[PDB]
């Protein structure tokens, strides 16, 4: 079972990504294609709500994992696809689907706009992915509406035996570059049920919260 | 889809060049970690030149075996050197290059056994080169007692003693003025040349020096100062120490210097 | 009332690129670069720095209408040299100069406080 | 579900042994003393139905999972060269 | 999102077998069995959506459809494994009773779908409807379930039904469906399409702006209808019957 972790640095500089790319250059084995990610928050527009019912809904869009959206609310996850190649053949065959769906963000922001309204949008484009010995590291700069926000690091490994050691090593590597205020997370949404992309989205939410 | 006769000739030249590159890269990988990331702004001075940078995980950091492949219309040669490269702010900087020990080898002669022998010897060669670089950072002049230098018997024989054709023993000649950082008051007592002998199998460091004049103080017992005088050469003495980490060897030298 | 919101001066709209580079069809090695949500403060500085490079031939900017915050820059350099590289060198030089200026001012202010 | 689709699937799958890509594997065990028996597994494949790909896995007699070498080859000349090199290395190991 | 161009009709089960043969004579394809299960969800009345812009009517509340395929092992009773799984089994599905009951469907709790009333005007020869669709692949969390998800969005369950029928694929992407519909409640199961089959022939268009394609689709549908003249009458349903907004309640069945 693969494991993943996410570390977000808030006080980063524009050139910190290059600094961390060069500081790891000795162990860098290869480089792969760039990636992107989107992060929306939707708000509840109804006022007759109970106290225990949350008001937000976080939508995370993964571009490299085959164009998939994940909706998060109160530690509850939902995974939607929008590509014609991800459709289970039964739904196509029986007639439950017309074959060319839409992203759930269009549905939230077009038809249900009287229940949910957008509040923010944080984007990340042209990230870099590096293959190290039994590890893959992805770096990207986060841009909000106002401007630069911070640095995002996501780590993924296939063997879970020595994940903590790798996390500690990367933390130390950030330490020599004097990035001392960083928030990390490797939590799991469900102890018994393990879905990789849902756990990744939950870790993103836990890292990016203010 | 090629368009020009010059384009076709260039395509065939590149075909020969990268076919040779692929063959030798496969030869290295079937035994070696190449780097496909490093791009140098200026080709290294030695007709097509290609630079390949290889290393091993257990090597010292930033030290790369650099191969310059020079391909001509009829013949091809390989220049094997040891260099130090770093990456700063998205740029590759050639921190150091060695030219006195360039191995110019014909294409045909390279074989698997030569590859593995080079693999074994290159660790010792790189250790010698990094010691040279460290002494240069200390601004200390030095010279390598290579295999030919040892075979020529120009070095003192007692230093050659115990070196039974072992690659784990390295001898370096140092200048007395350079090792003392310009102390000219000690030039009249000790010879201008000293010898640092390091045994990895014994993990021992010996600093041999030769007295320029025969002082009667040698007759006195200097056993309490950890100084052992050469039986063959009474004017020659040495300081022996045991080391565990090479990175701190500079301190050891100072200790020797202190003594 | 038809008065546009003020925050359109410093917040990019969605789908807006802060830079847009377009090759110029008249002179070789010439590019027109549009900057958004910016005014003379940046264009004057960048053009004055780009005029110091001996390989830069032409460097000029303009702000077509004082209602909109955007401006155009035009660069032309010598053969075998990229205008984007010239822009990068200019920005690096400006950043180094500003850093030196800040260090000098801090030293002088601390000396004055000691003398205060 | 429907009879027709399952019937066609069965009839098409019946021809897998003919339509599928041919493969071969050869395991060579060399008799060595000192409980150090290297293994040489060579699998031959034709991914595009015409080209020959030879994957060589040579495990020296050190550990059950410490694969000494694992390489791929598309030229029989390089296959022979690496086989000769492996034979020479084994002879040297037997001589030491 | 698609523009679906559709024509409707119905037949009595007496001619059913005959009809099937004729279809195979035209299409050149055999029928394929299928089934499905649809659940309809409506906005929660406990929550006051004042956001409906009453002075402008920017939007009106609507109903959401969630569909899923159910294996035939839930629809075949102990008397029916002997027969093979083909279309003839529909001949035994004439009773209001069905193996799938309320408790099993409650235990189950996909494709999410929303639609609008067809286009107005009397110069339309086929029912043109706009559909917005998405797919739910999986989920996780402490309350991973369709019911909990739709309550999180703000919707509640209204009813459900089960469709069983056969499909014919013809040229140009034309799909012809013969259906039987069973409404399901805790009180029991009732077949609304009693003693007959509901016939629906339709095509999908991916982009509504392309008008050459839409004209071609209408030409194909009218040619198909003119082929079946004298046997079955295919007609445009009532525009006010295919309206699924919450304010007004009716359900074409």
């Amino acid at each position: 079972m693969g494991k993943s972790a996410v570390i977000f640095v808030e006080r980063a500089t524009p050139a910190t990504l290059t600094e961390l790319k060069d500081a790891l250059s000795n162990s860098i084995l290869s480089v792969r294609d760039p990636w992107s990610i989107d992060f929306r928050t939707y708000r509840c527009s109804i006022k007759n709500l109970p106290a225990d019912v949350s008001k937000l809904m976080y939508s995370i869009t993964f571009h490299h994992h085959g164009r998939q959206t994940v909706l998060i609310k109160d530690n509850s996850a939902m995974v939607t696809t929008a590509a014609a190649a991800d459709i289970p053949p039964a739904l196509v065959f029986n007639g439950s689907s017309t074959g060319v769906p839409e992203s759930i963000d269009t549905i939230l922001s077009s038809k249900l706009s009287n229940i949910w309204m957008q509040r923010q949008l944080i984007k990340g484009d042209a990230g870099e992915t590096l293959i190290l010995d039994g590890l893959t590291v992805r770096l990207v700069n986060l841009f909000s509406s106002t401007g630069f926000k911070g640095l995002l690091i996501e780590l993924q490994a296939d063997e879970a035996g020595e994940f903590e050691t790798k996390i500690a090593g990367i933390e130390g590597h950030l330490a020599e570059i004097r990035a001392k205020e960083y928030k990390t997370s490797s939590d799991s949404l469900g102890p018994d049920t393990s879905n990789e992309i849902c756990d990744l989205a939950y870790q993103y939410v836990r890292a990016l919260e203010l | 889809r090629a368009e020009g006769p010059e384009e076709l000739a260039r395509i065939l030249q590149q075909l020969k060049l990268d076919k040779i590159i692929h063959v030798l890269t496969t030869m290295f990988e079937n035994t070696w970690s190449c780097s496909r990331i490093i791009k140098i702004d200026k080709p290294i001075r030695t007709l097509l030149q290609r630079d390949l940078f290889i290393r091993l995980p257990h090597w010292p950091l930033n030290w790369y075996l650099i191969l310059s492949i020079i391909s001509s219309k009829t013949s091809c040669v390989v220049e094997k050197r040891i260099g130090k490269i770093v990456s700063q702010r998205g740029k590759w900087n050639l921190k150091y290059l060695d030219n006195s020990n360039v191995m110019t080898v014909k294409l045909e002669s390279i074989t698997y056994q030569k590859i593995m022998i080079l693999q074994r010897t290159i660790l010792n060669r790189i250790i010698n080169h990094m010691l040279i670089d460290s002494l240069n950072q200390l601004e200390i002049r030095n010279k390598i007692c290579s295999s030919e230098m040892i075979n020529e018997q120009k070095l003192p024989q007692y230093i050659i003693q115990g070196s039974n054709t072992n690659d784990n023993i390295s001898i370096i000649t140092l200048e007395l003025e350079s090792f003392l950082e310009g102390s000219k008051a000690l030039n009249s007592i000790l010879e201008s040349s000293m010898f640092l002998r390091i045994d990895y199998s014994n993990s021992q460091i010996r600093l041999y020096a030769k007295f320029k004049r025969n002082t009667m103080m040698i007759q006195c017992q200097i056993d309490k100062l950890y100084i052992h005088f050469v039986q063959e050469e009474p004017l020659a003495f040495y300081l022996e120490e045991s080391f565990t980490n090479l990175g701190i060897i500079v301190q050891y030298l100072t200790k020797f210097r202190q003594k | 009332m038809n008065a546009p919101d003020r925050f359109e001066l410093f917040l990019l709209g969605e789908g807006e690129s802060k830079l847009k580079i377009d090759p110029d069809t008249k002179a070789p090695n010439a590019v027109v670069i549009t900057f958004e949500k910016e005014d003379h403060t940046l264009g004057n500085l960048i053009r004055a720095e780009l005029l110091n490079d001996r390989k830069v031939l032409f460097a000029a900017y303009k702000v077509e209408h004082p209602f909109f915050a955007r401006f155009k820059l035009r660069i032309q350099t010598t053969e075998g040299y990229d205008p984007k590289d010239a822009l990068k060198n200019a920005c690096n030089s400006i950043i180094n100069k500003l850093g030196a200026l800040k260090t000098n001012f801090e030293t002088e202010w601390n000396l004055q406080t000691l003398a205060a | 579900d429907d009879e027709n689709i399952t019937k066609l699937n069965k009839e098409i799958r019946a021809f897998d042994k003919l339509l599928n890509i041919p493969r071969r594997e050869l395991k060579i065990n060399l008799p060595l003393t000192e409980h150090k028996s290297p293994n040489l597994s060579l699998m031959l494949e034709s991914p595009n139905y015409c080209n020959a790909l030879i994957h060589i896995k040579f495990s020296a007699g050190t550990e059950a999972n410490a694969v000494s070498f694992d390489t791929t080859f598309s030229d029989f000349k390089e296959v022979e060269d690496f086989l000769h090199f492996i034979v020479a290395e084994y002879i040297q190991q037997k001589k030491v | 999102m698609v523009q679906q161009l559709s024509l409707f009709g119905s037949i009595g089960d007496d001619g059913y077998d005959l009809l099937i043969s004729t279809l195979t004579t035209i299409s050149g394809n055999p029928p394929l069995l299928y089934n499905s299960l649809c659940t309809v969800w409506k906005p929660n009345p406990s929550y006051d959506v004042e956001n409906v812009n009453s002075r402008n009517q920017l939007v009106e509340p609507n109903r959401i459809k969630l569909s899923k395929e159910v294996p035939f092992s839930y629809l075949i009773d102990e008397t029916m494994m002997d027969k093979p799984l083909n279309f003839r089994i529909l001949k035994s599905f004439t009773n209001d009773k069905i193996p799938l009951n309320y408790a099993m469907t409650r235990n189950i709790l996909w494709s999410l779908q929303i639609s609008d009333i067809p286009a107005a005007g009397n110069n339309r020869s086929v029912s043109m409807q706009t559909i917005a669709e998405t797919i739910i692949l999986s989920s996780a969390g402490k309350n991973s379930s369709v019911s909990s998800l739709m309550n999180g969005l703000g919707y509640v369950f209204e009813f459900q039904y089960l469709t069983i029928g056969v499909k014919f694929f013809m040229k140009h992407g034309l799909i012809l469906e013969l259906q039987k519909i069973w409404q399901i409640e805790e009180a029991g199961n009732s077949q609304i399409t009693s003693g007959g089959f509901l016939l629906k022939a339709y095509i999908n268009v991916s982009r509504g702006t392309d008008i050459d394609r839409i004209n071609y689709t209408e030409t194909a549908l009218m040619n198909l209808k003119k082929e079946l003249q004298g046997y079955i009458e295919l007609s445009v349903p009532d525009r006010q019957s295919m309206d699924s907004r919450v304010a007004h309640g009716n359900i074409l069945i």
